[PDB]
RNA sequence: AAUUCCUUGUCGGGUAAGUUCCGACCUGCACGAAUGGCGUAAUGAUGGCCAGGCUGUCUCCACCCGAGACUCAGUGAAAUU
RNA sequence: GCUCGCCGGAAGACCAAGGGUUCCUGUCCAACGUUAAUCGGGGCAGGGUGAGUCGACCCCUAAGGCGAGGCCGAAAGGCGUAGUCGAUGGGAAACAGGUUAAUAUUCCUGUACUUGGUGUUACUGCGAAGGGGGGACGGAGAAGGCUAUGUUGGCCGGGCGACGGUUGUCCCGGUUUAAGCGUGUAGGCUGGUUUUCCAGGCAAAUCCGGAAAAUCAAGGCUGAGGCGUGAUGACGAGGCACUACGGUGCUGAAGCAACAAAUGCCCUGCUUCCAGGAAAAGCCUCUAAGCAUCAGGUAACAUCAAAUCGUACCCCAAACCGACACAGGUGGUCAGGUAGAGAAUACCAAGGCGCUUGAGAGAACUCGGGUGAAGGAACUAGGCAAAAUGGUGCCGUAACUUCGGGAGAAGGCACGCUGAUAUGUAGGUGAGGUCCCUCGCGGAUGGAGCUGAAAUCAGUCGAAGAUACCAGCUGGCUGCAACUGUUUAUUAAAAACACAGCACUGUGCAAACACGAAAGUGGACGUAUACGGUGUGACGCCUGCCCGGUGCCGGAAGGUUAAUU
RNA sequence: AGGACCGAACCGACUAAUGUUGAAAAAUUAGCGGAUGACUUGUGGCUGGGGGUGAAAGGCCAAUCAAACCGGGAGAUAGCU
């Protein structure tokens, strides 16, 4: 649900807040637990390679299960979990044989509810199988890009993929951005769409905020010196040139993909 | 007012020290020079 | 007008007297809509203007309490030439 | 030595970092000390640092460093696996008293504790480079129970007053005692026990996880403080023989209660919030390969061992960083009294200091302050500076507004002391007694004693009662930026930069992009509700016309066109 | 509850005076801003010169920055003093 906070200071009359009461308020399972170290944008020469990184709050890192080929063993869901690494939800299941294992929590699913995973698992929602399977038309999330590899699309809040043709080998899908893309007809997914809708629907409101999440302050480029960007500076705002990354790049409807090695699995690639 | 020289024996080891100036080529470079002038203090050690 | 050269534009308000300030007029030298336009409560060691209180800021300075300046003993520099 | 003055959330006390003999004693005064110097952090000589428990070393790991092979690179070399290093973090154990000119939780006295080796005895499933548990963790807030500590009374010792009074409701001082061991309280958390079974924990497992039955409600874990013991001791104000008037033996009374009370402890708790909060070992368990009249394991007793290095002194400063015995800078710990909301402020305690040139004089002028007739911004670029306002309670408070604000708007009234209500009230604390009980650090009743606001009424002193220090000037119009923030260390703090929000655009994951001759790394252990770039800059109402030029995105006929042949 | 309010420590540096061969190669005195946070601080670590870092001033990178410091080419060159 989305709440918006009363104005009895500023920075606090433009904050909505996406509050869930289904969430855990407790701590996590400990057994799925790792360190995870901020790095501030730099890489193992030292030097910066992605801006406005930086900060924000300590965060460890739940194991999640992106494969989910644990076949033929029913799971029930325990509870729901907040995840500080993504925007997503989480919910922690327990299997029949007594293992434990974090998986993306989807649109409709609660404690209590049961999950599987396989060939001949049911078509309901949370539930994994090989898209050769899994009827045309259908939702589904946490889909693979190669088989046996792990989800790799769709696994944003409230994102998902539509099944729009199967005709031998491989399965053509309509990812989020649009793209008709086409994979092997082997690739496990995951009934259902990611349910964390309202994550787009808050408003930090103010600067703090952002900083609580890692992002450092953007400086525009118009507002520095020659010496320091293409945009450099002049008596005043001048800006009499064409927009530009730094190191020179256009950056407004110049295309970069120049990938050339698959150039096969996409059809339609958006717009 | 701070002033630029805040001393620490342990950084001073590890940036100047003997140890350091042998872990690397340009490092001993810097011994050779030092030995053949005939400087009686090599490093910073003590 | 943080933009108006002519310019202290013209009219009105405030003052005994207002090149500033506020309100209108439009002949916009050379405003103008995300290098955004026009408004806007709150906020500001931010720019301009007007009142009450307050006073040595001033008319116009007077006296007083301390530290130097002045004299004695000891120590004893500097720029420049 | 007697007075005076200053600091007292330090200008006192104890450390780290850093320094390295500056520490104590004797001796010297050339140089050093901004003067003299008998003195010194100065010269010279001698002396001084005592640890199984404090710290380091050591075991363990974070960021990160190095890195056998390996991958990559003209050479040099780069990255990185297994590993190995790396505290600012985790990991066994000592307290009080006494003592030196200079060291002490290190020496002495008294009383304790921890981890290992070996041996004896009794009883025995032991075994890891593997599994599980544990270690193990955020912000804010709220009380309740306590202690450090303070105040008063009682008790003990002493005192009877340089000037009126002072045998009393009078004055001064003391009234201290640890770790350890036993007890397991305020309070926090969790339902226990037994049996059977299983796709999980790389194999195994009696352990962890899961499932199904039976049987009981009391089981366990954690836990400040208090009490007992430690202690027939130690300490103890003051006396008494020695007393080079520098000081040592012996002796040494009281040593209780109430109240108040922390920012410390219970609390790594409890409640709540979103931004969702290290690792590894020690430790506790589980078995595998193995070993079984062995070896090993648990317990008792005895015995042995616990090495090595640091330990002086300064440490908000004359000893460290600033060329100086320099109005500078420097992290942690301790936190008395009166007034006070307070770690502000004023005066004091313990303790420490008067800052290494003085002596006179009482001109101009400069610096730092006090007061001022009448006028009150006439000063000036400008109310610069100065003056002024200043506390608590109650009454009262406009336009405008995003309904929170504006607002402490503005403005007004009351404040001391004494008595009474009430020989000290409301409230807080709580003894004895009585009763109950699973007979305990228990529960109910009970109210002694102690502590103690605020208000009303009456009286009373001064020019003035928030009397000192301390402690908002207020209101009206308007430009700019929404706001809190950030910035030219050392002439610019702003209207500049950030900002939440908005838009365009790129990016299908071996992502775009960035650092790299490369390997590779960041982006991200993320996946289009995501990430990068660009412009705009809360919010409200809105964002019109132009694609010729430049750029970008598509197009497919024709023209032109490189190497090559 | 709060990048909430008043206000010490703590972190800053808006105004004035003094100082300017200073006590100090940027400080002192009286006022002033923030003061639960985009806060502040100790220890250690990483980024290296056409490079780093930068809530962006050409700021900062050991009292030095429109290209640090040290050594070398080097007795660079100087139609100029």
């Amino acid at each position: 649900a989305v709440v918006k906070c009363k104005p009895t200071s500023p920075g606090r009359r433009h904050v909505v807040k996406v509050v869930n009461p289904e969430l855990h308020k407790g701590k996590p399972f400990a057994p799925l637990l790792e360190k995870n170290s901020k790095s501030g944008g730099r890489n193992n020469n030292g030097r910066i390679t992605t801006r406005h990184i930086g900060g924000g709050h300590k965060q460890a890192y739940r194991i999640v299960d992106f494969k989910r080929n644990k076949d033929g063993i029913p799971a029930v869901v325990e509870r729901l979990e907040y995840d500080p690494n993504r925007s997503a939800n989480i919910a922690l299941v327990l299997y029949k044989d007594g293992e434990r294992r974090y998986i993306l929590a989807p649109k409709g699913l609660k404690a209590g509810d049961q999950i599987q995973s396989g060939v001949d698992a049911a078509i309901k929602p949370g539930n994994t199988l090989p898209m050769r399977n899994i009827p045309v038309g259908s939702t589904v999330h946490n889909v693979e890009m190669k088989p046996g590899k792990g989800g790799q699309l769709a696994r944003s809040a409230g994102t998902y993929v539509q099944i729009v043709a199967r005709d031998g080998a491989y399965v053509t899908l309509r990812l989020r951005s649009g793209e008709m893309r086409k994979v092997e007809a082997d690739c496990r997914a995951t009934l259902g769409e990611v349910g964390n809708a309202e994550h787009m629907l808050r408003v930090l409101g103010k600067a703090g905020a952002a900083r609580w999440r890692g992002v450092r302050p953007t400086v525009r480029g118009t507002a520095m010196n020659p010496v320091d960007h293409p945009h450099g500076g002049g008596e005043g705002r001048n800006f009499g040139k064409h927009p530009v990354t730094p190191w020179g790049v256009q950056t407004k409807g110049k295309k970069t993909r120049s990938n050339k090695r698959t150039d096969k699995f996409i059809v339609r690639r958006r717009s | 007012m701070k002033r630029t020289f805040q001393p620490s024996v342990l950084k001073r080891n590890r940036s100047h020290g003997f140890r350091a100036r042998m872990a690397t080529k340009n490092g001993r470079q810097v011994l050779a020079r030092r030995r053949a002038k005939g400087r009686a203090r090599l490093t910073v050690s003590k």
